[PDB]
């Protein structure tokens, strides 16, 4: 399959070179897999999700995404036009309030929730969790991410946007999960992207067009935007039977575009998420 | 994360 005039990020993950505009992908498109987006919620009614999205848990007064961040991330995972895995099932877990903030205890509860809830869902091809959030180092937050991964869920987390070593941030600094940095359309490390030895992979993160609340779209930037590219790619690859939840991060790193990025500090991987699609 | 997007 081919999507012409695709968002640059989608094009990039299906090419060995920057500057292309077509997203090439297998028509299976992540069908049979499930992705939990742990964020501000998802506007499930957005036409772009085609009824494949639903809220399963909120830690606040409503399950509604009053912010937009969660909807945007979910869109990059699996919306029709803006998504990597266009036929995946999306589950929303609202651990962040409508200002985009949340307490660590709530974020942890949300992760524990997903580890259990997946046992109630029909996801034959596997389960992924996308965490476009974080803050200062916390061993308890790291532990929760480690538990989720251990339970058999592919966990992808944002490196953070402090232009600093991600070792001082959580859940980014948990080694067992898949920590995702951001790049721009010219194959430079995004100016805000965290770096360091704990990073596993880079994905498109600067000027990413996706779904927004009120049935709209917008372009925003962050490691928050790179994370769902990797989460979507994982779901896509698991559906193809190429990898499992336990080894997806390693498989993505192994099959990545290598050495393409500039402005990568010594000690940080030079690896960009790549689907290796060949018609 | 950190600032995380
Ligand atoms: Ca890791």
């Amino acid at each position: 399959a081919a999507q012409t005039n695709a968002p640059w990020g989608l094009a990039r993950i299906s090419s060995t070179s920057p500057g292309t505009s077509t997203y090439y992908y297998d028509e299976s498109a992540g069908q049979g897999s499930c992705v939990y987006v742990i964020d501000t919620g998802i506007e499930a009614s957005h036409p772009e999700f085609e009824g494949r999205a639903q809220m399963v848990k909120t830690y606040y007064y409503s399950s509604r995404d009053g912010n937009g961040h969660g909807t945007h991330c979910a869109g990059t995972v699996g919306s029709r036009t803006y998504g990597v895995a266009k036929k995946t099932q999306l589950f929303g877990v609202k651990v962040l309030d409508d200002n985009g903030s949340g307490q660590y205890s709530t974020i942890i509860a949300g992760m524990d929730f997903v580890a259990s809830d997946k046992n109630n869902r029909n996801c034959p091809k596997g389960v992924v969790a996308s965490l476009s959030l974080g803050g200062g180092y916390s061993s308890s937050v790291n532990s929760a991410a480690a538990r989720l991964q251990s339970s058999g869920v592919m966990v992808a987390v944002a490196a953070g946007n402090n232009n600093a070593d991600a070792r001082n941030y959580s859940p980014a600094s948990e080694p067992s999960v898949c920590t995702v940095g951001a790049s721009d359309r010219y194959d430079r490390r995004s100016s805000f992207s965290n770096y360091g030895s704990v990073l596993d992979i880079f994905g498109p993160g600067t000027d990413i067009l996706s779904t927004w609340i009120g049935g709209s779209t917008r372009s925003i930037s962050g490691t928050s935007m790179a994370t769902p590219h990797v989460a979507g790619l994982a779901a896509y690859l698991m559906t193809l039977g190429k990898t499992t939840a336990a080894s997806a991060c390693r498989y993505i790193a192994d099959t990545a575009n290598k050495g393409d990025l500039s402005n990568i500090p010594f000690g940080t991987v030079n690896l960009l998420a790549y689907n290796n699609y060949q018609a | 994360g950190a600032l995380a997007g």
